[PDB]
RNA sequence: GUGGGAGAGGGUGGUGGAAUUCCCGGAGUAGCGGUGAAAUGCGCAGAUACCGGGAGGAACGCCGAUGGCGAAGGCAGCCACCUGGUCCACCCGUGACGCUGAGGCGCGAAAGCGUGGGGAGCAAACCGGAUUAGAUACCCGGGUAGUCCACGCCCUAAACGAUGCGCGCUAGGUCUCUGGGUCUCCUGGGGGCCGAAGCUAACGCGUUAAGCGCGCCGCCUGGGGAGUACGGCCGCAAGGCUGAAACUCAAAGGAAUUGACGGGGGCCCGCACAAGCGGUGGAGCAUGUGGUUUAAUUCGAAGCAACGCGAAGAACCUUAC
RNA sequence: AGGCAAGGAGGUAAAAAUGU
């Protein structure tokens, strides 16, 4: 935290797809240490998506990410006249990161009755570029804007 | 640290008490209309303060710019 | 009505409070000038230099509104925006001649207020 | 709050206002641009929500320098008074008391309400006898200048009244 | 004395630009200004920003220095004039004419005051706006006296090198300005920096000594009372100089040392914050505590480091009430 | 071109009375 730069956890690799990518997802979808309830969440969700939008639900996964994945957020900082919120550049990583929680959060705000039917409803908005991961990507990417007077406070 | 010229030995033998001469004053001002400091010039103290009292006689009767528009920034 | 020229002079006045960039002709009779706050940034935001930036393009646009093309920047104070209003400028495809400084430094004339002396 | 001016209009057929109130009834857009050139003025779309929209010919950036005016005027008429608060504390001497007091006085006359709040701190138990006794006392002084918006309200270390003026 | 300099030395007469501000002309428009944020403030009766001209005061950027001059206070555009100090070389003249200097006369920043102007900026007071518990303050917007000049008075200062003046001596190195020389090196005279001896409570000073000496002057004699009263003097006034004691404390004080501290500086660190997940606060209950009640609700634990703690087992016992 | 600095700027620095 403030003597070395802190590695990124290699996660162990998927075994459905093979894809990092898809066990972050599932990781981001689990609470209490439950993954096999939530790897059979996303397996639903895969199953849904293959159904409805009938595509590769892997792929349409991956797509719904890049949908909502950041390039500008807005930092929390102070220089004087208290705290400013700040517009700066999101690493890839964690940008990554961000887009799953957000696409989470959506997934879990959604109507419906299940969840991996509300994750695989999610996922198709994201792919389509509409809904509540997208809504609040743009809502980051605006406030970035309506502050981009403050981008010279880069840290 | 700056190593590139000095406006004493750039400059040929001359009369820096000579207020007329102008195209020989107008090499120790910068691109502003502003007297070169010392390690500009790279003249001696008195020999640096007779050149000023000089440039600035010039200026007085207007052959020397008293300030001027900076190029290019 | 307008009068249109293509060709003429950019003055850029940074104060630390605000950027205002007035467009004006090859002699210098004002076309079009933009601020911070002309720009809605009202506030501490008026004299940063994103703003200044904004004002400056802002300012470019309404010239080339007149034909104007080929524009002479002329930078007058130090503050935030100067470099990023002729950014800006340079940016705009405005046909930037020269960038000339023309800070109005008194040749040690009269009292400054309080706040500029200390520094004295 | 603000309008489309002349060529931010795109809608086609467009009711025409005039400077002072000048009704053109619904002309063409470019129609409505050209009466405003003409007049050295601009058209500004004042109704959009209106029967092929409603639109003034005016200055527009004179309207708007108005509203600002306006707005202006109704900001500085939102009485800059305000509340002004004076700690007591318990152990308070007799010329120290009479400072505050004039403060007090002071404040009332600028126009201002008054929370004459007792600072409290260590057994804040006989608080009220003498506390209150205090407040009692300098809600006396200030008979004539100050009517007692609030009656002494303990919250936290302390007990706050509000002061307000005799006479508006 | 002869010859020669260096200089923001002093006065006087001029004058040159930048800038500000204002007026007027233009062109142009919705804000400008300001700030940590703001707000008053000015702005379509057209401001700001821009160019053209004029008015006017005041200060003199760059050179600029760690520099120079002056006895200090001080003194900076440039020119001219008057004039002061000063240094050097020549050793030419006088031949002890020297040094100091109580009183005295003169000078003496700023503020101040008086009379006359001048007034651009600035700016005490003052009026606004904020900030705040308050704000008579910092921060902003204005604004008078003042600041500028003329003449008159005031005389103080951290008028400080906190180092009275002079002369002699007692290592050097160094940068510097400014003279002289048979001149990449000597010699004078200033201004700094580091150091021999020495000194010094130490800090430091150290050929510009705070060293060694000598001469003369000033002054001190614990702190506070107090630069006060009282007297005297000076001033138009403010006030200045001169200058106590009664009392009162066991100190007041210097230098440094170790700490602690800092809304000093650097380098670090910790789940410290941040990035993240989860809770606490909200419910109910469980527990412990405060409080209050009570015959008693034993007793202890108190921010972190007391509060599911002593209690790893209160129905009786336990239990101390 | 990068080096290392010399020097000018411009941003940060601006917010703190309560016991036993
Ligand atoms: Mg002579
Ligand atoms: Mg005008
Ligand atoms: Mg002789
Ligand atoms: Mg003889
Ligand atoms: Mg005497
Ligand atoms: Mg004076
Ligand atoms: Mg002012
Ligand atoms: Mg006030
Ligand atoms: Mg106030
Ligand atoms: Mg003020
Ligand atoms: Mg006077
Ligand atoms: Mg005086
Ligand atoms: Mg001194
Ligand atoms: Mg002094
Ligand atoms: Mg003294
Ligand atoms: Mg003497
Ligand atoms: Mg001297
Ligand atoms: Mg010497
Ligand atoms: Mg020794
Ligand atoms: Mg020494
Ligand atoms: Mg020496
Ligand atoms: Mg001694
Ligand atoms: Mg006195
Ligand atoms: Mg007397
Ligand atoms: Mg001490
Ligand atoms: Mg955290
Ligand atoms: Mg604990």
């Amino acid at each position: 935290a403030r003597r070395r730069r802190a590695e990124v956890r290699q996660l162990q690799p998927d075994l459905v797809y093979g894809d990092v990518l898809v066990t972050a997802f599932i990781n981001k979808i689990m609470r209490d240490g439950k993954k096999n309830l939530a790897a059979r969440i996303f397996y639903d969700a895969c199953k849904i998506i293959q159904e409805k939008t009938g595509q590769e639900p892997l792929k349409v996964f991956k797509q719904a990410v890049e949908n909502v994945k950041p390039r500008m957020e807005v930092r929390s900082r102070r220089v004087g006249g208290a705290n400013y919120q700040v517009p700066m550049e999101v690493s890839p990583r964690r940008q990554q990161s961000l887009a799953l929680r957000w696409l989470v959060q959506a997934a879990n705000q959604r109507p419906e009755r299940r969840a991996a039917v509300r994750i695989a409803h999610e996922l198709m908005d994201a792919a389509e570029g509409k809904g509540g991961a997208v809504k609040k990507k743009e809502d980051v990417e605006r406030m970035a804007e309506a502050n981009r007077a403050y981008a010279h406070y880069r840290w | 640290p700056s190593r590139k010229a000095k406006v004493k030995a750039t400059l040929g033998e001359f009369d820096l008490r000579d207020y007329r001469n102008v195209e020989v004053l107008k090499r120790f001002l910068s691109e502003t209309g502003k007297i070169l400091p010392r390690r500009r010039t790279g003249l001696s103290a008195k020999e640096q303060r007779i050149l000023a009292k000089t440039i600035k006689r010039a200026r007085i009767l207007g052959l020397l710019p008293f300030t001027e528009k900076l190029v290019r920034k | 009505v307008k009068r249109q020229v293509a060709s003429g002079r950019a003055y850029i006045h940074a104060s630390y409070n605000n950027t205002i960039v007035t467009i004006t002709d090859p002699d210098g009779n004002p076309i079009t000038w933009s601020s911070g706050g002309v720009i809605g940034y009202k506030g501490s935001r008026k004299g940063t230099p994103y703003a200044a930036q904004l004002a400056a393009l802002d300012a470019a646009k309404k010239a080339m509104a007149y034909g104007m093309q080929s524009v002479d920047v002329i930078v007058r104070g130090t503050g935030a925006g100067r470099e990023q209003a002729i950014r800006a400028l340079q940016a705009s495809g405005l046909q930037v001649k020269s960038i000339v400084d023309d800070t109005p430094v008194p040749h040690n004339g009269c009292r400054p207020k309080k706040k500029f002396r200390k520094a004295s | 709050k603000e309008y489309l001016t002349n060529e931010r209009i795109r809608a086609k057929q467009v009711r025409v206002v005039g400077p002072d109130g000048k009704q053109l009834g619904i002309m063409d857009t470019r129609e409505a641009l050209r009466l405003a050139q003409e007049m050295d003025l601009d058209l500004v779309l004042v109704g959009p929500n209106a029967d092929p929209p409603v639109a003034r010919i005016m200055d527009y950036s004179k309207w708007r320098y108005e509203q600002q005016m306006a707005e202006k005027e109704a900001r500085k008429k939102a009485k800059r008074t305000e509340v002004k608060s004076i700690k007591f504390r318990v152990k308070i001497d007799e010329h120290d008391y009479q400072t505050k007091l004039g403060h007090i006085k002071r404040f009332l006359q600028e126009g201002h309400k008054v929370k004459v709040t007792i600072m409290f701190r260590g057994r804040e138990v006989a608080h009220p006898e003498l506390g209150e006794r205090i407040l009692n006392r300098v809600t006396e002084d200030l008979k004539d200048l100050a009517v007692v918006e609030m009656k002494p309200e303990m919250l936290g270390r302390d007990m706050n009244m509000l002061l307000a003026p005799v006479k508006v």
